[PDB]
């Protein structure tokens, strides 16, 4: 099946932490990632992108220590810094196990799909969220998925969140089609 | 490149 192929591709992308961690929840995260179109997963694998699952804070990892005390883009005024943030995506992907669900220190519909969408945007699609075409869609639809001072202000955030709605499950896919029809069509066409 |  296509889901099994996607799990095989993810086996060459996902990295588990050293030490004790919740293996069942790490498996559940992989299973949710396996719903992403295989073409994107294959491209991530070819670029040697790793999806790092973590059992502690992101900034406790040596490669993210430099973000200690840094206020993420869009998180101004929250009293929080990267120390508090459970997921990161872009040139790399790093994710705290257990923090997938919306509301666990973040507002994404799913942590791992949202972070991985940033990596797909940046690595696979050469920052398409900042293209004129997507900016035009974002101008119209970017306040229709909640969190207007974040998703509605940063097109790369609206891209990542939309991508997560499209791929998490049938209900979020349906909600995106209703709320953001142009974004939905854009994502459908990208995966063709 | 990094994004929350
Ligand atoms: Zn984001």
């Amino acid at each position: 099946t296509t889901i099994q192929q996607n799990k095989d591709t993810l086996s060459q992308i996902v990295v588990f932490p050293t030490g004790n961690y919740d293996k069942n929840e790490a498996n559940a995260m992989v299973n949710r990632l396996a719903n992403i179109d295989g073409k994107y997963l294959n491209a991530l694998k070819q670029n040697n992108l790793k999806i790092k699952l973590l059992s502690g804070k992101l900034t406790d990892e040596k490669e993210y220590a430099y973000l200690k005390g840094v206020v993420p883009k869009g998180w101004e005024g929250t009293g929080k810094t990267w120390d508090d943030v459970p997921g990161l995506g872009g040139s790399t992907v790093a994710l705290r196990i257990g923090f997938s669900n919306k509301g666990k220190g973040h507002d994404a519909i799913n942590l791992e799909l949202h972070a991985t969408a940033h990596a797909i945007d940046h690595i696979v699609l050469n920052d398409i969220s900042k293209s004129a075409q997507f900016k035009q869609i974002f101008a119209k639809e970017g306040r229709s998925l909640g969190n207007v001072n974040y998703l509605g202000v940063y097109p790369e955030e609206f891209f990542a969140e939309s991508f997560a709605y499209y791929y998490l499950n049938q209900d979020t896919n349906s909600k995106l089609k209703s709320a953001c029809p142009q974004t939905y069509s854009f994502l459908q066409n990208l995966a063709k | 490149e990094v994004n929350p």
